[PDB]
């Protein structure tokens, strides 16, 4: 079934948070509106409703999230491990981080730009989107990634974890050091 | 003995220390009079003492 | 260094709660 | 030791803090114009290396209940309630203004409008309220206004001669002081009158502590004190125990 | 890995994932 | 463990905002 | 010399 | 700590003044 | 003879003003005798 | 001996 007014009012805590960990509900209603984090980790939530907007940070951890439909709002993070996200919109207003590690994830948003850290950890992603940019530290280790975009930002940490990178970037400038 | 500040915190906790009784006021509301046969007997309408 | 303080209950509490002297709370850094 | 100890003690140590609030709440319920202390724990948890298993809990005062007190009718004149929300302008002993609900108010040899508390009352000029020293009725209105009639004069020659200066500011934006009164939490911040304060003359407002309310509230803090002592005790169970592994 | 939904002891930052869990 | 640097002590704040 | 240390002596 | 000079004895007086 | 003497255990361990040990044995505590 | 040293004799 679907989540009521009702059945909303019975996982928020004082601070407006929604957890729905490991409850039955398939979708949310459009124009959803969280006061703080959500928490969607181990449900069988398949689509995120259109308008959705979380005043905190979302969290999918091993969950069954398959579709974020675009302009959705988040102010923190977002954390969507071990879901079955495929691909990311375009247009996503991201406040913090997204972790991305062991998803089936194939592709990403032209210029993507990530306010904090990055993960493609066991991705099988087979290329970065042109003009990335990253405030934060990118893991690619485990990763299906071999070439490097022609120009790409990183302001942090780069950690290969194993995969082996021949065509570096033309146009890089690092903010830390890379690690293999 | 610091205050002020955050009272809303932890920090700037506040407890009382009771209650007590700090006045015992007179309520002078005029009060009804009784008609007596005793001719030696006085009373006061409205404000005044009598002064002995 | 030197490194010290209060043992027991009054460091084993949150700094909301101001039972360590602050100079005291100081030591418990570093001190030479 | 275990820190599990000090982790109880430090929970036990609020709970009985917890319960002094709730015992002043209680010896306050015949006070005039006092609002009730709200009692809640804040969880603080030690952040740094290892397994978060350690939280600590905090008691801690997050406001005040501002609801109704109880008025009670008096037929005395100078007994002034506020009808609904409301505040009185008050000035304390040192001279710093504050908000008061205690409308206890009495008259002293020169004039000057005091009330139970002896924090005099603030006028129209935000000055203490001096009315003239030979009054014959003292007649206050409900919307603040002082009327008086002068000794000898005709009961026609009633004539204004102050109004009360009403304060209603949001509740949620004022902090009790170290002694009763209710002040803003931002500082320097202007006490403006209100059109819209009424006062019922006639009558004092009582407590607005809920008896039973604080009663139900003991008996947790009571149980949820034993159990933490109980926690003490298996920590220092736990340690005698293992004593035994350097005995060689 | 092991258990799906471990905390982190670091504090709220929003902009760091947190490497004290096993990530993975 | 073991590692070459003291650990760092432990945050207890009373609001996470003001660290 | 901890800082305002107490001493052992008849004030 | 050997001193060559026998240890005082500690005093509690109701009064420091009387002392 | 210069000996030191007194009641030991919980009579001397309290303060002076408890005045439990005897004026006479309590004086043979600094030498005397 | 102590002055107030008691004996172990019937009075």
């Amino acid at each position: 079934y679907e989540l009521d007014y009702y059945s909303k009012f019975g996982h928020t805590d004082n601070y407006g948070n929604l957890d729905l960990r490991n409850k039955p509900y398939t979708q949310l209603p459009s124009g959803f509106v969280v006061k703080g984090n959500l928490n969607i980790s181990q449900t069988p939530i398949k689509k995120l409703p259109k308008g959705l907007d979380v005043g905190g940070s979302l969290e999918a951890t091993n969950s069954a999230l398959k579709t974020i439909r675009s302009g959705t709002k988040i102010k923190g993070y977002a954390n969507l491990l071990g879901s079955k996200i495929e691909s990311w919109p375009r247009g996503i207003k991201l406040g913090g981080y997204l972790n991305l590690t062991d998803t089936p994830l194939k592709t990403l948003p032209a210029k993507l730009r990530v306010k904090g850290d990055l993960s493609v950890i066991r991705t099988p992603i087979s290329a970065l989107p042109e003009g990335l940019v990253v405030d934060g530290n990118l893991y690619i280790g485990g990763s299906a990634l071999q070439v490097f975009p022609d120009t790409m930002t990183v302001k942090g940490n780069i950690f290969l974890g194993g995969n082996k990178i021949t065509k570096w970037p033309s146009n890089l400038t690092l903010g830390g050091a890379v690690a293999p | 003995g610091q205050s002020s500040q955050n009272t809303e915190l932890p920090s700037g906790l506040m407890l009382g220390a009771g209650s007590k009784v700090v006045a015992t006021q007179k309520v002078h509301t005029h009060g009804n009079a009784q008609t007596t046969t005793n001719a030696l007997d006085m009373m006061v309408e409205g404000d005044g003492f009598f002064q002995v | 260094n030197m490194v010290a303080g209060i043992p027991g209950a009054l460091s084993n509490q949150p700094p909301a709660d101001a039972s360590i002297p602050q100079d005291v709370a100081q030591m418990k850094d570093g001190s030479v | 030791m275990d820190r599990a100890l000090f982790l109880a003690m430090s929970g036990a140590k609020q709970n009985m803090q917890a319960l002094q609030l709730r015992a002043n709440n209680l010896a306050n319920v015949s006070t005039t114009g006092f609002r009730a202390d709200l009692a809640q724990a804040r969880s603080m948890q030690a952040y740094g290396e290892g397994h978060p298993s350690r939280v600590f809990s905090m008691t801690e005062r997050p406001g005040h209940n501002f609801a109704q007190g109880s008025v009670i009718t008096t037929g005395r004149d100078l007994d002034v309630t506020i009808e609904g929300s409301g505040w009185i302008s008050v000035l304390d002993h040192t001279g710093k203004e504050g908000l008061t609900r205690n409308g206890n108010l009495k008259v002293d040899q020169n004039g000057m409008l005091t009330n139970a508390s002896g924090h005099l009352v603030l006028g129209e000029n935000d000055a203490p309220i001096t009315l003239p020293i030979p009054l014959s009725k003292i007649e206050i209105g409900r919307d603040g206004t002082i009327s008086v009639l002068p000794q000898g004069a005709p009961a026609e020659e009633f004539q204004a001669v102050d109004r009360i200066k009403l304060v209603k500011p949001n509740d949620q934006s004022l902090f009790k002081d170290t002694n009763g009164l209710f002040r803003h939490k931002t500082p320097n911040q202007p006490y403006e009158a209100d059109a819209t304060v009424s006062l019922q003359t006639g009558a004092i407002e009582g407590s607005n502590v809920n008896a039973v309310g604080e009663m139900t509230a003991l008996i947790d803090l009571q149980r949820q004190f034993e159990m933490q002592v109980k926690m003490m005790s298996t920590a220092e169970e736990m340690d005698k125990s293992s004593d035994s592994l350097l005995r060689m």
